[PDB]
């Protein structure tokens, strides 16, 4: 396991066949 | 003779059926409706085939006989004081069309007797109105050699004694064929020559049979002659009644010569237009 945490608002800156007739 | 089917709405179509593509060669006519290859709308038909029955087409008093009589006198022989006329639709082309788009038919019939009279001179003296005498002569009945021969006695002829001046005369006829249909072409003869016997004998005319055999009309003045010579013709108007047909043919194309499919004449019957010309 890992932990994130955004410390922003923008999220921006949060990390990364053949036959046929028409 | 009822209404025809209503047109209903087609929207685009994108599908392996091909209602338009056909094989005439099966003999079949494609029955196919405005719905199969174009788009339609919807539309509620009040059209009715009703004046192109079998019964409106035929509908009509057609002229087959002008009968010509005289009132003149027994000594002038240039005078025909009776009129004999074998019943047939033949002697006219319209109704004989009519009738020819079919092989066979059966109906009743209604003859409408239309007389007109008219003097020759002026210097003999007038008339009294007359009186004609229409016998209907039935094959092997005694036909009238004279117009005052005992054959005018009519006691088992049907007779119509037409006053000049009346509506025209009319009687109506049941379906009187000896065969179960009338019929408009007999495509063989009344005789069968045999081997061996002269050429003279067992030779009969295509396409004639007994079949349209119903004896003839004989038409007179039953008045005395006046001083004055009085000509005398009667039209005959047949229409056909509680018609049934049978075996549609294409009509007529060229003119009739006879009383059979014979032509002689006028065979070139289409004009000239170009292919590409509309
Ligand atoms: C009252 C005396 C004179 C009027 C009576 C004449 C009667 C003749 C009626 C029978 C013969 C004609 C019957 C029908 C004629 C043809 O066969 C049809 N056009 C056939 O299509």
């Amino acid at each position: 396991n890992y932990t994130t945490i955004n410390y922003y608002r923008d999220s921006a800156s949060n990390a990364a066949d053949r036959v046929m007739q028409l | 003779a009822n209404n025809l089917p209503d047109t209903q709405s087609s929207g685009p179509a994108h599908s392996k059926e091909t209602p338009a593509l056909t094989a005439v060669e099966t003999g079949a006519t494609n029955p196919l409706v405005p719905s199969d290859t174009v788009q339609t709308r919807h539309v509620i038909q009040k059209r009715t085939r009703s004046e192109s029955t079998v019964e409106s087409f035929f509908a009509r008093g057609a002229c087959v006989a002008i009968i010509e009589v005289d009132n003149d006198a027994p000594t002038k022989r240039a005078s025909k004081l009776f009129s004999i006329w074998k019943i047939t639709y033949k002697d006219t082309v319209q109704l004989r069309r009519k009738l020819e788009f079919f092989t066979y038919s059966r109906f009743d019939m209604e003859l409408t007797f239309v007389v007109t009279s008219n003097y020759t001179d002026a210097n003999n003296g007038h008339a009294l109105n007359q009186v004609y005498q229409i016998m209907y002569i039935p094959p092997g009945a005694p036909i009238p050699g004279k117009w005052n021969d005992y054959t005018w006695q009519t006691s088992s002829n049907p007779s119509l004694f037409y006053t000049y001046g009346a509506p025209p005369a009319r009687i109506s006829v049941p379906y009187v064929g000896i065969a179960n249909a009338y019929s408009h072409f007999y495509d063989g003869f009344a005789k069968v020559p045999l081997a061996g016997q002269a050429s003279t004998e067992g030779d009969s005319l295509y396409g004639a049979a007994s079949l349209n055999d119903f004896g003839s009309l004989a038409v007179r003045v039953v008045n005395d002659h006046n001083p004055t010579k009085l000509t005398s013709k009667i039209r005959v108007y047949m229409k056909p009644k509680h018609v049934r047909v049978w075996c549609p043919r294409p009509p007529r194309a060229v003119p009739y010569y006879g009383p059979g499919v014979d032509y002689k004449d006028g065979l070139a019957p289409l004009p000239e237009k170009g292919l590409t010309t509309y």
